[PDB]
């Protein structure tokens, strides 16, 4: 009655840790604390979470549109707030204290632990700003977080002020990276306006992504479904599936790689049953022209897909896969049980109160 | 007023649910703008109910029991369907906040996994 | 006073726990026992004519409507909604649609959001803060 009916279930940690636990004496977030605290569904004081958002925004806003990421590095695809799979990812990819990381975006939406994923990743960024890097994906913007789950999540767990602060940090995320002077890394893919790498360097990126143009395409582009068949002469085609942007062909990737003297394109953005996918090999050097990474296993609790990260070194692409891990339950829209049950309580009670009333003519 | 039923894939054409039966369904629900509000498949537990008795919204009873035998498209076991349900046959002007707003039309993508 | 005499003949045509389920539709209602108990204000197992009128009278200010909704969850009538009480009453309505681990986890997070003073249960004040005071009184009519 006052004890817990299901004692094998761990209870959530506190929604109010002290400042001395969330931050190291130097004022940077204590990521080892936040890792365990978020595993147990603990929350922060709002001012603590805003502090982490503001320090990450400050670091990110100083980086260029197009990062330079040296090898060895672990490259990761989508997370989508699947915080308990993110814990496994770090196990597979290496300890951030001695492993370089490059995330390709889509940290938020769909999973019920987006703000934990985002605050945790940012606390790594802040503590390891020279070895830990994060690109923007197409979900790191106002339009999609409004349409999917992340805004409802911030409003439920924190406030709209925090939601606005996250948007500021999304607009500051870099768009792409050159990894080891060999790979173009981006969330979506190529663009008809990606004439040179300078086209990307000249963009004003601190904004919501446009309806169309370079910045939209980097976040939204896919390869054509028949990309490996290589039976199209065009470089770019209208992406009906996404309802914006373009799908690009093997010919577009090869001309781009030749122009920029690069080996391959590494991106994410599309779910993969195997966690990754290597596409048709380059006629110039033999490397895969394209690689898709996807780091969200059992996507949406229903795909039963593996996830993968890429551990790149010595000109070797070590693909490391992992399966899904269990996570706690949330109602849709982060409803509490009173919000969830009270409409039904009222229906069921009223029904009885009307039968009791209608017993007499 | 009736709900719109569009048959995506068909089942056995033999096993039709009748009022008072139970069914088992995997459904994804979304609004006409595409925003999803719920999915049984994500929750891992197929929905089970008794159809035709008012234990669900009226659109579901009408869809699953063929308007109690008075159509105007039947659904058989193994059919994957799409039910477009008008607000008066769902949650009306009140809605179920904060998950369903007012005067909302609901689109359910249902797969009838079992009957009884 | 004319309606107060009206409930006397409804009550007389109808209370024991066996008599109560006889009412049409109450037999299959998942909140049948919870509603019985709330009307059963002295916990003796049957509903008085004074409890009948008094409990109906909340369906008055909006405060009696909030008090009734609270009492559906407060099983032992102690004035707090305990973690286990919340699980038990939810289990009456949720059926096999959630696993017990799932139900306990969202029961836990609900109370941790609504529990201001830190004791792990919800008094009437914290319950009123956590719900829509208006949505509740409107439903009851
Ligand atoms: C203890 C919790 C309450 C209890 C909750 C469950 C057993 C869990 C169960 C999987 C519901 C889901 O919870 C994850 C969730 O399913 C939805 O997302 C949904 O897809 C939906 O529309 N469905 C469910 C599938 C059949 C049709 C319809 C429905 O008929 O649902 C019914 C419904 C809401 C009827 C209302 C009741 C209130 C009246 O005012 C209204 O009168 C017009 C009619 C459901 C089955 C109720 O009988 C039972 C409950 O409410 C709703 C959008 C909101 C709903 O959560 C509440
Ligand atoms: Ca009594
Ligand atoms: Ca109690
Ligand atoms: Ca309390
Ligand atoms: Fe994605
Ligand atoms: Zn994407």
């Amino acid at each position: 009655t006052v004890e817990r009916a299901v004692k094998s279930v761990d209870p959530p940690a506190t929604f109010k840790p002290k400042d001395e636990q969330v931050f190291y004496p130097n004022g940077k977030p204590n990521h080892q604390f936040l890792k365990q605290h978020f595993i147990h569904e603990g929350r922060l004081h709002e001012h603590q979470a805003i502090q982490i958002l503001k320090q990450a925004t400050h670091l990110l806003s100083k980086e260029p549109n197009l990062l330079s990421v040296p090898a060895p590095v672990t490259i990761c695809g989508d997370v989508h707030g699947q915080y308990y799979d993110l814990m496994k990812l770090f196990e597979v990819g290496g300890d951030p204290a001695s492993t370089k990381y490059l995330f390709l975006g889509d940290y938020v939406d769909r999973g019920s632990f987006s703000i934990e994923c985002l605050l945790y990743l940012y606390s790594l960024k802040i503590n390891y700003p020279d070895t830990f890097w994060m690109l923007r994906g197409n979900h790191e913007c106002r339009h999609l977080t409004e349409y999917f789950t992340f805004k409802n999540e911030c409003l439920h767990k924190y406030s709209e002020e925090l939601y606005e602060e996250c948007l500021v940090s999304f607009n500051a995320l870099p768009l792409a990276a050159i990894m080891n002077e060999q790979f173009f890394c981006v969330h979506g893919g190529l663009s008809p306006q990606l004439t040179s790498l300078d086209s990307l360097r000249k963009l004003h990126r601190f904004r919501e992504p446009p309806t169309k143009g370079l910045m939209c395409d980097l976040l939204w582009a896919d390869p054509i479904e028949e990309y490996d068949d290589d039976n199209l002469d065009q470089e770019y085609v209208t992406n009906v599936v996404r309802g914006c942007s373009f799908a690009f062909t093997y010919k577009a990737a090869c001309k781009f790689l030749d122009r920029t003297k690069l080996l391959s394109v590494i991106r994410a953005h599309e779910a993969q049953n195997a966690g990754y996918r290597m596409y048709k090999r380059t006629k110039t050097m033999g490397f895969p022209s394209l690689l898709t990474m996807f780091s969200a296993p059992n996507y949406l609790d229903s795909y039963n897909n593996k996830a993968a990260v890429l551990k790149y070194e010595n000109n070797v692409m070590n693909i490391r896969q992992f399966n899904a891990s269990p996570h706690p339950y949330w109602l849709p829209h982060f409803m509490d049980v009173f919000t969830w049950s009270l409409p039904f309580v009222g229906e069921k009670v009223t029904d009885m109160l009307v039968s009791i009333l209608n017993v007499c003519t | 007023e009736l709900p719109q039923i569009e048959i995506v894939q068909e089942g056995d054409n033999t096993t039709f649910a009748k009022p008072g039966d139970t069914v088992t369904i995997h459904y994804d629900g979304k609004l006409t703008n595409g925003k999803e509000f719920d999915s049984s498949r994500k929750r891992g537990k197929p929905f089970t109910c008794t159809v035709g008795v008012g234990q669900v919204i009226k659109g579901w009873d009408i869809s699953l029991t063929n308007n109690y035998g008075k159509g105007g498209p039947k659904i058989s076991k193994g059919t994957k369907a799409i039910l477009t349900i008008p607000p008066n046959l769902a949650y009306g002007p009140r809605g179920i906040p904060p998950i369903i707003g007012p005067n909302e039309t609901l689109v359910f993508e249902v797969e009838l996994l079992g009957v009884n | 006073i004319e309606e107060i005499d009206r409930l006397r003949k409804r009550f007389m045509k109808l209370i024991d726990k066996q008599e109560f389920l006889s009412i049409p539709g109450i037999s299959s209602n998942p909140l049948a026992t919870r509603l019985m108990d709330v009307f059963d204000k002295d916990g003796d197992g049957s509903i008085d004519f004074e409890e009948f009128i008094t409990g109906l009278s909340a369906f008055s200010d909006n405060l009696n409507k909030l008090r009734f909704a609270f009492n559906i969850y407060d099983i032992d009538r102690d004035g707090y909604i305990g973690n286990g009480e919340l699980f038990i009453v939810m289990k009456m309505m949720v059926g096999k649609n959630l696993k017990d681990e799932e139900l306990q986890q969202i029961v836990d997070k609900t109370l941790m959001e609504a529990d201001l003073d830190g004791d792990g249960k919800l008094n009437f004040e914290e319950f009123k803060n956590a719900v829509n005071t208006d949505t509740i009184a409107n439903t009851l009519t």
